[PDB]
């Protein structure tokens, strides 16, 4: 029902970069958006398996108890603003999770 | 692939009611498999069996059935009062494709989940 | 595949009686799930007023339970939520979202949205 | 509930087809609900049925059945070649309580995503 976390991390194009998110419960999937800095968030992953949907191959996350993954490729130029998350534990009550910015 | 223990999560309206499964083997006399509910007493837990069979001489399509059962009981010992049967068989032809398989397989998984067939499930009110 | 929000939601005083109404200009609206997306206006968002296909089944967070209601017609691709009554808060923009009948958790593509203060 | 026009996304091996379903009525000679997907004829259509039964004295029991049964077909015109049935029956007893019935159905529809029944539908290998 609780998730949150790290915010404000700020990476110079090119190589690795990462963020995670925590569960403090259980939770069957684990999905998240990505929100331009002007308007309308989009999709990707939504299955934390699952590549995308009109991300290019790049953007790839994995699954575990807690741990989420979401590492962007080693390219990440643009690819500003805001990713959200969002967990379904198969009972109404949507969460989602705290923001977090990049550079 | 094989028999490994199998930790279900979020079951239940509230979804904090987790079930736990050990294999118990697969009999020889006509090759199901088996599972259990680990901890409480046999014959008081719930049960889950999947078995896949192969052409004969009088079923030549495929056939694979999964059926879960699960007694609750009621207070020396608990004695089972009544059962709760749940079975699920398939087909499919010699000549079918993993796509359309696996296309129904998880079409019938979302299925078990609609508004329409929780309402349906959980009370018993036809679609109507 | 346009969704469009356009609609009311100006600053009002706290007694709420205002509507909002959605809009999709090529999208297919007859057989689909749809909801909306509560966004505080600093950082967070929340879930809120989210209904299925056919006009027969709808859910709210138990939060607003009992205060909004949404109706929705097939015909001219409208949909309308009954802005009742506010408490003060909640005075943040809104979002109008997407999705399938039976993954209805987890929302997709959606188009951008309105603001509404108090 | 009403019958309303399910539609289903993000289903197969990759998640990626979907499928819309619209209501064709209920027949009263046996009591069964109906579901089918709109297509050029209805032989090709894949349909999709759910039903329940009232517990007469001949079985004095619940029934719950589900039918999913979709074909397909190959090249004048098309015609069905093979057949994809896939029924899922219920049962229950007239004191059975929500709780019972919730369980067997949510760890059902959480079973069917276990990772053997994966492998036991996909390629047909025995456990």
């Amino acid at each position: 029902v609780l998730t949150q976390s790290p915010a404000i991390m700020s990476e110079s194009p090119g190589e690795k970069v990462t963020m995670t998110c925590s569960a403090s419960s259980s939770v069957s999937y684990m999905y998240w958006y990505q929100q331009m800095p002007g308007s309308s968030p989009r999709l990707l992953i939504y299955d934390t398996s699952n590549l995308a949907s009109g991300v290019p191959v790049r953007f790839s996350g994995s699954g575990s108890g807690t741990s989420y993954s979401l590492t962007i490729s080693r390219m990440e130029a643009e690819d500003a603003a805001t990713y959200y998350c969002q967990q379904w534990s198969n009972y109404p009550p949507l969460t989602f999770g705290a923001g977090t910015k990049l550079e | 692939a094989k028999l490994e223990t199998v930790t279900l999560g979020n079951i239940g309206k509230d979804g904090k009611q987790t079930l736990v499964l050990n294999p118990r083997g697969v009999n020889p006399t006509n090759g199901v498999a088996s599972l259990s509910q680990a901890g409480a007493v046999p014959a008081l837990e719930k049960r889950v069996t999947v078995s896949v069979s192969q052409p004969s001489r009088n079923r030549k399509n495929y056939k694979v059935q999964v059926k879960i059962q699960n007694p609750t009981a009621c207070t020396c010992d608990p004695s089972v009062t009544r059962q709760a049967y749940a079975d699920v068989t398939f087909s499919f032809t010699q000549y079918s494709t993993d796509e359309e398989r696996a296309f129904v397989r998880t079409e019938l998984a979302a299925l078990l989940a609609s508004p329409l067939l929780i309402d349906a499930i959980d009370q018993l009110n036809p679609a109507y | 595949e346009v969704q469009l929000v356009e609609s009311g939601g100006d600053l009002v005083k706290p007694g709420g009686s205002l509507k909002l109404s959605c809009a999709a200009s090529g999208f297919t609206f007859s057989s689909y799930g749809m909801s909306w997306v509560r966004q505080t206006p600093d950082k967070r968002l929340e879930w809120v007023a989210t209904i299925s296909t056919g006009g027969s089944y709808t859910d709210y967070p138990d939060s607003v339970k009992g205060r909004f209601t949404i109706s929705r017609d097939n015909a001219k691709n409208t949909l309308y939520l009954q802005m009742s009554s506010l408490k003060s808060e909640d005075t943040a923009m809104y979002y109008c979202g997407r999705t399938f009948t039976v993954p209805y958790w987890y929302f997709d593509v959606w188009g951008t949205g309105t603001t509404v203060t108090v």
